[PDB]
């Protein structure tokens, strides 16, 4: 209990036990999944403001980045807002200096080097979200994950939020990797069903979908068609 | 208490809350010895079971030292009989008893040095022992300072220096001057005393001094003076004017001080 | 414990408990392995990142390459391993540029030892918890092999092992190495026997062991990952000549 | 040891013993105060010991003129034999290495007088509360096996709440000997409950007048709750004396 | 018992609305010798008390010089004083240098004031625990101040401060109708007199212990000690 | 209490921190010098040496400059700084006065950097003493020592980490005037001195030796058992 | 400087067991300090904010009190919460509006403000330095080419857009009252929306208003300047409505 | 009525209810751990004498590590944490040099002793916890300053600073007299070492030195001691 | 100099900052920059040791350069530096120790 409230103190069997409770905080965020088919990624989430006082066109939760690359979050959307800023910068950086768009991974690399000085320090506190980055690169799609930590992963197909676990269990027996893309949303709309509590409208979900055209969030005239569809 | 930016940092407790040879080490260099320096070897036996006693005056502090000393040992023959050895942190000073040589069952104490909390029981058990005797009058002096005082008032407006006394059950006479205020307690070795005289059941008495200035000062050893014509030291002064030359002799001499104040 | 709060302060006894939970929380990682022999040397892992659902990206997911002549691999954080590695490739390029040569290993090591003991004696500041093992070639010395500490100490081996299981595969090589007469073949067949006690998996298999070998071939130092046909080979080679030492009693 | 006040011990029975324990924010020690007073008990005796830092005053609970100058020590003994209540009070702090020995003493003249249980008074630290005991009542009790079915029914009925586990060991972080007292009591089948508070440091008073009533809810010495305790006359100048001129 | 947690730093409120560093600085000035000031129609004099010490070992200075009609007496800690008279030296030859002009005691005073009152505030500091009486003459009269580690200043007739000053101060209020008319050696004879109630009976005021500030009309501040305080002395009654 | 932070003294006048970085250097490995009459010898005992170690990067003998060498004893990432900052530091003189340093000045800058060390609460001492040895320009063998308090002085001859109370009882008696007459006396001497502490035989000693108007040279095994059989051989006539 | 505290919920940089901040949630009980609740309702072409004047003392002077600010020409505000942060807000938000014009050659818009306001905001609870400020701020605007807005921001750094919101005491009722309204109906005229404001106000306080004890503050499509009505109009629609 | 647990001692700025600063007065504490040094001040000349307390037979006795010379005309002396004194006697040599290459004369004993004061008043986060005792001749005359851990300086007549600084000091008031001579100085100074120290009087036990109008900052040879030891 | 945009480039962003507290001043008050500075003091005083680079995310969020990008950005990546100190030597540089 003693090596609980500070951030630069190791326990006496080496953990640090702050980043664990940031990430106690990315556990109990609202559900997203996200999952690579043979030709495209697609991410979806559950929405915050479930009420009829909501304006649609005022804040969203899938955001681009570049042209190809876009992402989601799960846990506190003002750490999320800096971080998507920091990230917008630092791609237009690399195509001022390469002549270039920056590939998925250096973006992610840079995003997490900013993540980890966070938890080293005193007087600071750790970010409290986790995110999921897709992109297209040479013909070829890309899926990561960033912790609070600042480590990062590349997946087929994942889940995160309130009640992941079982998520995953069901994209493991439920994921093919020759999969098309029109499947693939529906696999991940079916994975964010399994766990809504409540009931699913086209005004309460975010999708997007990124491909060789490029990044683009769906509108929800679509998303209905597809609720319907299933 | 942060060392650094942002360091986390606890509250202080006003409560409280191999290596054996270490422990054993510490414990040894801070223990209370009573010795006889005329022979340079220790006493097998308490100090106050070895010879009678009647009355017993205790001295605590540089002032009630000077007080005796000037007051009450200029006249008669004194002896030495022993004397204690003691290590703290605040002190490397010295605990000298004598007795009267015309009258053998009259004691005294000049105790200078301060005696910790962990040391005051072990100077109990040296000094006393376990064989109490109720026939036996006890009277302990000490200094303290005003700000030390609590009154609804500013301990700037207290004239001092001024009397305080405490007493146990069985003593019957009356102090010279107010007993203690309710909110007020003293600790350490004359509570100590104090308390081992209550408990069993020894006539006793305590006075307080409370003044503004704890070094070596003229006003604050005179501010004793109304003792003098209690009970317990009516017969051992003779020569009042002798008393104040010596006094005067003894204040023009004292330690160099520091640059700190001015 | 009121002596074990921050690391700028001493116990009585004289020790340093931040530093030293820093270097227990190196116990938590993979096993790391290396081996130098006679004309090349060696690095063996173990692959932590194991899931039906993982993608495989990269090259390598625990051995990095510093320049054309060196190759790292770490145990502990990966955050901070990054870091260490970003910082490692920096001052071998500034070397490169300052002198028109490649640097020399010790001297890389040492250069990141300064930074790492740096951090334990500032405070306000958190060590970094990793272990790391060197292998290279210069000119000065031929091939060597090392390792650091998160308290900022290192030390030339000639084998030595990181990790889980640390102190059983150190007493293992130590029983079973040859000092003077190691070839490339005996190294990989020694690393494969000691992993195989050392993991605790009744039955070893190729997509849990990673390989790479630095040598030198016509005044060029080359640095490769070996293959999982390759892995393969080794580990049937390794079960049969078990199976015949134990059959032949 | 148990000193008499006069020449010969009162004969305790069986009877109750209500304790404090030193621990954060003098809580205990302020419910004591206030039982003492308000069921206005007499001393018969002195607990003599060598563990804590010695102190003298004069009487803490005064009403005439004629009892307000009675000498009194660290420990003292109150007892109440129309009830049949034993009130002990510690006015002081522990030196160091001394208090098992004086647990151990104090439970030796436990068993030796014959004592029907022992209740003790106590408090925790409020900051290391996880986020359960956060949302909730900041009262717990105990109990030790060797308690009467009686009182284990009782207390069910008053619907409380039991202090939680830790790997499992009992661990009263604050508690001051409150976990020796316990532990000994359960190595030597004695009787004891305990109830305690989580608590700050700063002024304390509302903790105490909260522990009485707590207390209450189950001794009911007291007619029920639907002022009632009497505040000693030495709770007079509890910041410090008065304000300096020349400043304001 | 409860004030334990609120004196620690000079920055935290007591639920009582005090502060008690603030207290316990201003107690500090009370550990040294007594100081007493006066003011004439014409002069401004100062007398302190030397400490009773061998004079081998140390020759403490009570008495300082600031400018040209400028001095002041300190009671309290010793670097505290050092650093305001510093402060004070430099910003009277800055006043000088700019605009060549004696600099008002009034506006020198509100500048300590304003210098002192920072360290109550801020945190990581502490108070100043050293008390000053001022003498100054300039283009209004004689004046007499004194500051305290509060930051407060107060304007004087007569003051004393130190410790065991009740004395002084009531033997200065019994005698203060009769100070405006009085020439220079009265008003010396009179603070001298009042300086001496702080000592006990049978001791006397010698010309080892006592120190003397003179600023007046046309007399620069000038400090007299040793054997320049015997004509001052020597007029003296018995007690 | 009293020693939990770096800057707080004591009742009676202790800094218990630096008291505290004391202890790590009383653990280390034992180190001897003595100072001979033209000569000049380290000595340092070789602890736990494991057999797939390398001994060429855990030496703990360094040579500052072309007259100036030393040893130390407590943490070992401690030393490199020093090492690097005196080493820096030499040359730096060397720049600003032509004449070679002097064991004196060197001594005093690595007395002070350590000493900056022990003035904030926000950086820890060095935990390492170091034994300075070498050559004058005029040809005055010096030998001096440093504390990870900062402060530093002048031996005839010295021990540093565990078993420096025995060896220094027994230097106290057996250094003399005629036991530094010459080289081969003077390597025998410190060689005697670190037998006392060392146990297996001749095989744990590391030894260096500097003489004037030449470089630091580190002794051979087969030179230090040469030595050793010599030793024997003596005692045992 | 001072340190942080130990403690799960005594310091703004410390996560719990569940990972909250308790710092962050207990400034959101600052904003019910006061007493006062706030409504805010966007029509087809305008858009209203009501809130509730208390003047408990006679010695004061009534023009002094109020809670509605103007920004800009364009732009107007409420707070609710404490009166001191309040202010210190809204002069942070003039400054920004005033670099921002500086900036970028044209008036700042209200999703904007808003989002800079928010950033700022979410500094503080990162910080072992500051703290946050114990008030929301609502804001209403017209936009050239989208019409009426509504926005709204938190201590904890997080803003959104609505159709109808509230702030104070009674916010849960008067979000209940305003999703039934808005579900009945949307499209309403300048009339209504005022009228919809102060039924709510009175439907939940359950108390019948006087032209002294509330405060009106419009914006038009016709007339984009923010407006202040007077004792005057605000007691012709109460006749109106009763 | 109860006993509880206050501390005011664990910081260098904190006040304690009456007014005292403990870290100070606790740093004054830590210099009765140091050596025993005497400097007296006569009408011709100051003398500076203190005791080397050699542990070992085998350190070297030959160094020189209590006195230290400022300038031309200006000693020193020392006594507790010797490394603490550095930063002070570089100072002290920095200004003295530097006011000399400016002016073109020598400054006053005053002036370099304000210079030192303005640099220890500045807790470096902590006091120091060495003494000094500043000696020479200017202008004015033979004048000696004493220094403590409280950074403030004093002028004095005969001071003595270390363990054994108590009957040193009892010594100098029943002995010492305004109109002496030098040389009786230096003697008497010799006489009170020796009572002060428990072990005997060698040449290299102690060092003494000595600043006088005539000539320069002089210290004592082991031949010159010599004689004074052997005139005892 | 050696040119007279040096000195204007070396200094720009103090000269900014100047103004802009001059500005805020004349119009509101003392308090705004005193404000300004101490956030300013706060979020600079975190960060990592100056042999490393750091990123400096909530002073740009303060300052407000989290939207812009200038030639600082894009020439002469201080990241990737050719030169660098030894760490103890810079980080008492940084404490002004030498």
């Amino acid at each position: 209990r003693g090596y609980s409230f500070s951030l630069t103190t190791f326990s006496p069997s080496g953990k640090l036990v702050q980043i664990e409770y940031a990430l106690a905080a990315v556990a109990g965020g609202a559900p997203s999944v996200g999952i690579k088919a043979a030709n495209g990624v697609v991410l979806a989430t559950e929405k915050k403001q479930k009420s009829i006082l909501y304006d649609e066109r005022s804040v969203h939760k899938v955001e681009p980045i570049t042209k190809h690359i876009g992402l989601v979050y799960s846990g506190m959307g003002p750490d999320y807002r800096v971080l998507v800023h920091r990230a917008r910068k630092l791609a237009q950086q690399y195509y001022l200096v390469y002549q270039e768009p920056i590939p998925t991974a250096q973006l992610v690399q840079r995003v997490a080097s900013v993540m980890q000085e966070y938890t080293q320090s005193g007087g600071v506190r750790p970010f409290g979200v986790s995110l999921l980055i897709c992109g297209w690169n040479e013909g070829r799609p890309y899926l990561f994950q960033s912790d609070p930590s600042g480590a990062y992963f590349a997946w087929k197909a994942t889940a995160m939020g309130k009640n992941y676990v079982n998520g995953k269990t069901f994209l493991e027996k439920r994921y093919n990797e020759d999969l098309e893309l029109e499947d693939a949303i529906h696999t991940a709309i079916l994975t964010l069903k399994e766990s809504f509590e409540g009931q699913m409208t086209e005004d309460n979900i975010e999708v997007g979908i990124c491909n060789e055209a490029g990044f683009r969030r769906l509108t929800p005239t679509e998303v209905k068609d597809y609720l319907a569809a299933i | 208490a942060a060392t650094f930016f942002g360091e986390v940092v606890k509250a202080p407790c006003r409560a409280g809350t191999e290596d054996r040879e270490v422990r054993l080490q510490l414990a040894r260099k801070r223990e209370v010895r009573l010795l006889r320096r005329q022979t340079k070897t220790s006493l097998e036996v308490s100090l106050l079971e070895k010879y009678p006693c009647s009355k017993f005056i205790i001295a605590i502090g540089n002032n009630a030292v000077a007080f005796l000393s000037s007051f009450v040992m200029n006249s008669g023959v004194w002896e030495e009989v022993g004397c204690a050895k003691l290590w703290n942190e605040w002190c490397r000073a010295f605990c000298v008893f004598y007795h009267l040589k015309s009258n053998p069952s009259v004691f005294l104490c000049q105790c200078s040095c301060y005696v910790a909390e962990d040391q005051q029981y072990q100077w109990l058990e040296k000094v006393f022992g376990s064989c109490p005797r109720k026939n036996m009058q006890i009277t302990i002096l000490t200094c303290r300072h005003v700000t030390d005082y609590k009154t609804s008032e500013s301990t700037g407006s207290l004239p001092s220096p001024f009397l305080r006394a405490l007493k146990t059950q069985n003593f019957k006479d009356s102090a010279c001057c107010p007993l203690l205020e309710q909110p007020n307690i003293v600790h350490d070795l004359p509570a100590a005393v104090l308390s081992y005289c209550q408990v069993w059941k020894i006539p006793a008495i305590l006075y307080l001094c409370y003044t503004d200035v704890m070094k070596l000062d003229l006003i604050t050893v005179e501010a004793f003076k109304p003792i003098l014509s209690t009970r317990s030291l009516k017969g051992l002064v003779k020569n009042i004017p002798q008393s104040t030359e010596i006094l005067k002799k003894l204040m023009t001499t004292n330690e160099i001080q520091s640059n700190i104040y001015t | 414990r009121r002596y074990d709060s921050r690391t700028t302060i001493f116990s009585p006894e004289g020790r340093l408990y931040q530093v030293e939970y820093a270097m227990e929380a190196i116990g938590h990682a993979g096993t790391c392995l290396g081996i130098l022999a006679n004309d090349g040397v060696l690095l063996a892992a173990e692959r932590r990142n194991i899931h039906k659902l993982l993608d495989e990206v990269f090259f390598s997911e625990k051995i990095y390459k510093l320049n054309e002549d060196m190759a790292c691999s770490v145990a502990g954080i990966t955050s901070d391993a990054n870091v260490l590695t970003n910082e490692l490739r920096l001052i071998a390029q500034r070397y490169l540029l300052q002198y028109q040569e490649p640097i020399p290993c010790e001297q890389l090591v040492t250069a990141l030892c300064d930074i790492k003991q740096a951090y334990t004696q500032f405070g306000g500041k958190r060590p970094f918890g990793v272990s790391l093992l060197y292998i290279g070639w210069d000119k000065h010395y031929g091939f060597q092999l090392y390792q650091s500490d998160p308290s900022g100490n290192y030390g030339g081996w000639k084998a030595t092992c990181i990790g889980n299981n640390s102190a059983a595969a150190v007493s293992m090589l130590k029983q079973d190495y040859k000092e003077g007469e190691m070839t490339l073949k005996s190294a990989l067949a020694l690393a494969i026997k000691v992993l195989n006690k050392t993991m605790d998996v009744s039955k070893l298999s190729a997509e849990k062991v990673e390989i790479a070998t630095l040598t030198r071939e016509n005044g060029k130092t080359v640095i490769r990952v070996l293959k999982q046909k390759e892995v393969e080979q080794l580990i049937k080679k390794h079960e049969e000549e078990e199976a015949k030492a134990e059959r032949e009693k | 040891m148990f000193v008499p006040c006069g020449e010969s011990a009162p004969d305790l029975a069986g009877f109750t013993l209500l304790m404090p324990a030193v621990s954060v924010g003098n809580v205990g020690q302020l419910a004591m105060d206030l039982i003492i007073s308000t069921l206005n008990m007499s001393k018969i005796g002195y607990f003599y010991t060598d563990c804590l830092v010695p102190m003298v005053g004069n009487n803490p609970y005064a009403t005439t003129e004629g009892n307000s100058t009675e000498l009194s020590i660290n420990a003292e003994v109150y007892s109440l034999p129309s009830r049949k209540l034993v009130a002990l009070q510690l006015r002081s702090i522990f030196i160091k290495y001394k208090s098992k020995p004086f647990c151990e003493k104090l439970l030796s003249w436990v068993k030796s007088s014959g004592c029907a249980r022992v209740i003790v008074l106590s408090s925790s630290h409020s900051y290391q509360r996880n986020d359960l005991q956060l949302r909730s009542t900041p009262f717990r009790y105990l109990l030790t096996p060797s308690m009467q079915k009686s009182v284990q029914n009782k207390i069910k009925s008053l619907n409380w709440e039991e202090m939680e586990k830790s790997r499992f060991c009992i661990r009263i972080p604050g508690g001051g000997i409150t976990k020796t007292l316990y532990d000994e009591s359960c190595s030597k089948e004695i009787q004891m409950a305990v109830l305690l508070k989580f608590v700050s440091e700063g002024d304390n008073i509302p903790d105490a007048l909260g522990l009485v009533e707590y207390l209450n809810e189950w001794l009911q010495i007291l007619k029920p709750l639907s002022s009632r305790w009497k505040i000693p006359s030495s709770w007079r100048l509890l910041f410090g004396s008065g304000l300096p001129p020349a400043l304001f | 018992m409860f004030r334990n947690q609120y004196d620690n730093d000079v920055t935290v409120w007591s639920p009582q609305g005090r502060i008690h560093q603030i207290e316990y600085a201003m107690e500090a000035v009370k550990q040294g010798s007594a100081t007493v000031g006066l003011k004439s129609k014409t002069h401004a004099v100062l007398v302190a008390l030397k400490r009773a010490q061998s004079e081998l070992a140390a020759h403490q200075k009570k008495i300082l010089h600031v400018d040209n009609h400028i001095g002041i007496s300190i009671a309290g800690l010793t670097a505290d004083a050092r650093l305001l008279c510093n402060f004070m030296r430099q910003e009277c030859l800055d006043s000088r240098f700019v605009f060549d002009r004696p600099l008002p005691v009034s506006r020198l005073v509100s500048l300590i004031g304003s210098k002192t009152q920072i360290p109550t505030q801020r945190y990581g500091r502490r108070p100043y625990g050293v008390g000053l009486l001022i003498a100054g003459y300039d283009d209004m009269g004689p004046h007499i101040f004194q500051t305290c580690p509060s930051a407060n200043y107060f304007d004087c007739r007569a003051m004393s401060i130190g410790a065991r000053s009740q004395s002084a101060r009531t033997y200065l209020e019994r005698h203060m109708s009769e100070f405006m008319e009085c020439n220079l050696n009265e008003l010396v004879k009179h603070g001298l007199r009042a300086l001496r109630e702080t000592l006990p009976a049978e001791q006397d005021l010698t010309t080892k212990n006592v120190s003397i500030g003179i600023v007046g009309k046309d007399l620069e501040f000038t400090i007299y000690d040793d054997d320049d305080v015997s004509p001052f002395l020597e007029g003296l009654e018995e007690r | 209490s009293y020693d939990r932070a770096i800057t707080v003294f004591s009742p009676d006048g202790h800094l218990f921190q630096v008291e505290y970085a004391q202890e790590a250097v009383k653990k280390g490995s034992t180190a001897v010098g003595v100072r001979g009459r033209d000569i000049v010898v380290l000595g340092v005992e070789k602890k736990s040496v494991a057999k797939l170690q390398d001994e060429r990067t855990v030496r703990k003998i360094c040579a500052l400059d072309d007259n100036v060498c030393m040893a130390f004893a407590g943490l070992t990432a401690d030393a490199r700084i020093v090492i690097n900052r005196a080493r820096v530091e030499c040359q730096s003189h060397r720049l600003t006065v032509e004449d070679p340093v002097t064991v004196e000045y060197i001594t005093r800058y690595i007395a002070s950097l350590k000493q900056r060390y022990t003035q904030s609460n926000g950086r820890r001492p060095f935990g390492i003493s170091a034994l300075i040895v070498g050559f004058d320009f005029d040809g005055t063998p010096r030998l001096y020592q440093t504390d990870p308090s900062g402060t530093y002085h002048a031996w005839k001859a010295n021990a540093i980490g565990r078993g420096a109370k025995s060896v220094r009882e027994f230097l106290e008696k057996n250094y003399t005037d005629e036991a530094i007459e010459t080289d081969d006396l003077t390597i025998k001497l410190v060689i005697k001195a670190l037998l006392e502490v060392v146990q297996s035989g001749g095989k744990n000693i590391e030894l260096a030796v500097m003489r004037r108007d030449q470089s630091l040279k580190i002794l051979n095994p087969e030179e230090i058992e040469k030595y050793v059989a010599e030793i024997e051989k003596e005692k045992e006539e | 400087s001072r340190g942080s505290s130990a403690g799960f919920d005594r310091h703004i940089t410390i996560f719990s067991p569940e990972g909250r901040l308790y710092q962050v949630e207990y400034a959101f009980k600052a904003i019910n300090q006061g007493g006062l609740t706030s409504v805010a309702v966007r029509g087809k072409d305008c858009a209203v904010i009501v809130t509730q004047k208390k003047v408990p003392d006679k010695l004061l002077d009534s023009s002094t009190v109020t809670h509605l600010f103007k920004i800009t020409e364009n732009i107007g505000c409420v707070m609710t919460g404490m009166t001191a942060d309040s202010r210190s807000q809204v002069q942070r938000a003039r400054y920004e509006a005033a670099n921002w014009k500086y900036k970028y050659g044209y008036e700042i818009p209200v999703d904007m403000l808003c989002k800079r306001i928010a950033d700022i905001s979410q500094v503080y609870t990162q910080n072992a330095e500051m703290r946050p400020l114990g008030c929301c701020m609502i804001l209403i605007g017209i936009d050239e080419e989208q019409g009426p807005q509504v926005y709204k921001c938190d201590p904890a750094g997080y803003y959104c857009g609505f159709k109808a919101t509230a702030a104070g005491v009674k916010q849960t009722e008067s979000t209940s009252f305003l999703e039934k309204k808005v579900k009945k109906k949307f499209d309403w005229t300048f009339e209504q929306t005022v009228e919809t404001a102060i039924t709510c106000l009175s439907t939940v306080l359950s108390i019948d208003f006087k032209p002294s004890e509330i405060e009106v503050g419009v914006v038009t499509v016709e007339n984009p300047k923010f407006r202040i009505l007077t004792e005057a109009e605000i007691d012709a629609h109460l006749v109106a409505l009763a | 009525m109860f006993l509880t647990r206050s501390e005011y001692d664990r910081g260098v700025n904190t006040f304690s209810p009456e007014g005292r600063l403990f870290q100070v007065e606790y740093a004054i504490e830590a210099i009765k751990l140091g050596s025993t040094a005497i400097g007296i001040q006569t009408s011709e000349g100051v003398c500076l004498a203190v005791e080397k307390r050699i542990t070992s037979p085998l350190m070297e006795p030959s160094s020189i590590e209590k006195i230290v010379e400022i300038d031309a005309h200006i000693g020193c002396a020392m006594s507790g944490l010797i490394a603490d004194a550095k930063t002070l006697i570089d100072k002290a040599r920095v200004e003295t040099q530097n006011h000399w290459f400016t002016y073109n004369e020598t400054m006053t004993v005053e002036s370099v002793t304000q210079a030192v004061s303005n640099l220890a008043l500045q807790f470096m986060s902590r006091p120091f916890g060495v003494a000094l005792l500043f000696g020479g001749v200017d202008e004015k005359g033979p004048q000696l300053f004493h220094m403590d851990p409280s950074g403030t300086f004093v002028q004095c007549d005969a001071r003595a600073i270390g363990s054994a600084s108590e009957g040193a000091q009892s010594s100098l008031q029943e002995v010492y007299h305004k109109s002496m001579t030098l040389k009786e100085a230096i003697k008497s100074s010799l006489i009170i070492l020796k009572q002060v120290m428990e072990e005997k009087l060698n040449a290299t036990n102690i060092e003494l030195a000595t600043v006088q109008p005539g000539q320069n900052f002089h210290m004592f040879t082991k031949e010159e001691l010599e004689e004074v030891i052997k005139d005892i | 100099p050696s040119h007279p945009l040096e000195l204007s480039e070396k200094n720009f962003q103090l000269n900014q900052d100047k103004m802009n507290f001059s500005t805020l001043r004349n119009i509101q008050g003392l308090f705004a920059p005193l404000k300004l500075q101490m956030e300013f003091k706060a979020v600079q005083q975190v960060q990592r040791l100056p042999f490393l680079s750091s990123s400096n995310l909530s002073l740009d969020v303060l300052r407000g350069n989290d939207e812009t990008i200038g030639f600082e950005d894009i020439l002469n990546d201080p990241s990737q530096s050719e030169v660098m100190g030894e760490p103890h030597l810079m980080v008492e540089y940084k404490l002004g120790l030498l």
